[PDB]
C-alpha cells in the first residue's frame, strides 16, 4: 500500500540482506518478521519488569491472594 | 438467582466463597454456558493498584470499574460461575481486541 | 531477561497443587514471562483421568507425562503461582498443544 | 559507508518505536535486529545440516 525508507550503515545493510536471501524472502518481509519479534521482546520485558516492581507493592500481594481463592474452582 | 455473564461483560466476583470482590472481565465464549453453579467461566482480573503495559489493557469508568485501571491478561482464569455477584459494565471493542490480542501473546498462540 | 532455568515450560506437564491435592496441568503461558520468582503467575490448563473426552478437552497420554489417558480440560485453565507446581511430570506431544491451542482459540473467542 | 532500504510504512513504525523503547537509532536498532536474525540462522544451520547429515 504505502512504502518508506530507512538508513543504514552499507555492512548493515549486507548482513539483513543476507539474513532476507538465506531465508527465502525479501528484506522487507524480514525487518517485518523481526520488527515483531522485537515488539513480542519488549512486551514480555515490561510484563516481567512490571511484575518484579509490584512485588514490593501490597496491595498487589492482597489482590492476587483474593484472587487464589478461585484456584481450586471446577475441580 | 444464577448470574447471566457474557463475553465483554465487566463483573463483580466474589473470591474466597461463593466479603471478597474484584472485578473481571468475562472472556469466555457464551456458547459454553448451560446453566450450572459450578460450570467455569473464564475472566481475567481488572485490577486498580497494578501498573500499566502492553498486555494488561486499559479498562475505563465508562466499562464499569470505579478508577483507572487494567485488565491484568496474565491473571486469566476459570472461576465458578456462582461467583458472580453484578454485572458491572461492558467493555469497549477496543478493549475486547486488545485483551484478546495480550491473551493470544501470554498463551503462545500463532 | 527471563529464568529458563529452574522454571516450568510451555508445552510441559506439571504436578501443580491446588490447596492451600495435586493434578497435572499442562503450561501454556510462554517462558518470556518467567522472572524466576515464586509470586509470579503461570497459566495452566489441568488435567483430569475422570472426566469425558470432548474436542475442547484434547487427550493426553502417558507418553506425555500421565499415568493413565487423560484430558486437558481447557475450559479450566487457570493461572496459578508458580510455587504451587512442585514437579515436572512431562512434555506433550506437538500436535496435543496444537489442538489445546485450538480449544483454548474456540474457548476465548480468539479470532478465528 | 550508508545506505537506505525500503520497509513498509508500517514496518518503519513499529522499528521507530521499538528505536524509542530501546533508547537507540534505527539504524542501531536495525544492527541490533541483524545480529538476532543471524544468530538463529547459525543454529537453523546446524540443525538443516544434522538432517542431510543422517
Amino acid at each position: 500500500s504505502t512504502s518508506t525508507t530507512i538508513r543504514v550503515s552499507t555492512q548493515t545493510r549486507d548482513r539483513l540482506a543476507a539474513q532476507a536471501r538465506e531465508r527465502g524472502i525479501s528484506m522487507s518481509a524480514l525487518l517485518t518478521e523481526l520488527a515483531a519479534q522485537a515488539e513480542r521482546q519488549a512486551i514480555f520485558r515490561a510484563e516481567r519488569e512490571a511484575s518484579h516492581a509490584e512485588t514490593t507493592t501490597q496491595a498487589v500481594r492482597d489482590e492476587d491472594r483474593e484472587w487464589e481463592g478461585t484456584v481450586g474452582d471446577g475441580l | 438467582l444464577m448470574a447471566e455473564p457474557r463475553r465483554g461483560d465487566l463483573w463483580l466476583v466474589s473470591l474466597g466463597a461463593a466479603g471478597k470482590h474484584r472485578p473481571a472481565v468475562v472472556v469466555s465464549v457464551d456458547e459454553l454456558l448451560t446453566g450450572i453453579d459450578d460450570e467455569l467461566v473464564v475472566v481475567v482480573p481488572v485490577s486498580s493498584s497494578r501498573s500499566r503495559t502492553p498486555l494488561r489493557p486499559p479498562v475505563a469508568p465508562s466499562e464499569g470499574v470505579a478508577a483507572d485501571s487494567v485488565a491484568v491478561c496474565r491473571g486469566v482464569r476459570a472461576v465458578a460461575r456462582a461467583r458472580l455477584v453484578e454485572r458491572l459494565g461492558a467493555l469497549k471493542p477496543a478493549t475486547m481486541r486488545a485483551i484478546e490480542n495480550a491473551l493470544t501473546l501470554i498463551l503462545g498462540l500463532p
